[PDB]
C-alpha cells in the first residue's frame, strides 16, 4: 500500500505569502511542471500501481511537485528554503531509489538543472 | 536507460 500523501492543508500552521514564495510558484514550479521530463515527479509515487512494495520502505519522506505545487498555491510554507527544501528532497529521493544513469534520473538531473537555474534568480525577502 | 522503477 501507499502512504497518505504529503500535507498540504493545516489551518493552524504559519504561513506566509512572500516576495520569494511566489516567484518558486511562477517562475520555478512553473518551468518545471512544463518540461517534458516533469511526468514521473508531477504527483506521489503509486508504489501499489508500479509493484513497488519496497519504495516507501526506503523512502521515508516523499515529495514529489504535485504536493509542492498545492502548497505553493495554498501559500502553505512559512518561507522560501522550506519550499527549496521540498525540491531538494524530491530530487534525492530519485537518486537514492532509481539507478545512476537511468532515465528516471536523468529526468530528474535535468529538472535539477532548470531548478539550480531559476533559484539563482529568488528576489531578496521584501 | 531503462529504469527499474517502471518494470512492473
Amino acid at each position: 500500500m501507499n502512504p497518505p500523501p504529503p500535507e498540504t492543508s493545516n489551518p493552524n500552521k504559519p504561513k506566509r505569502q512572500t516576495n520569494q514564495l511566489q516567484y518558486l510558484l511562477r517562475v520555478v514550479l512553473k518551468t518545471l511542471w512544463k518540461h517534458q521530463f516533469a511526468w514521473p515527479f508531477q504527483q506521489p509515487v503509486d508504489a501499489v500501481k508500479l509493484n513497488l512494495p519496497d519504495y516507501y520502505k526506503i523512502i521515508k519522506t516523499p515529495m514529489d511537485m504535485g504536493t509542492i505545487k498545492k502548497r505553493l498555491e495554498n501559500n502553505y510554507y512559512w518561507n522560501a528554503q522550506e519550499c527549496i527544501q521540498d525540491f531538494n528532497t524530491m530530487f534525492t529521493n530519485c537518486y537514492i531509489y532509481n539507478k545512476p544513469g537511468d532515465d528516471i534520473v536523468l529526468m530528474a538531473e535535468a529538472l535539477e538543472k532548470l531548478f539550480l537555474q531559476k533559484i539563482n534568480e529568488l528576489p531578496t525577502e521584501e | 536507460f531503462l529504469p527499474h522503477k517502471y518494470d512492473v
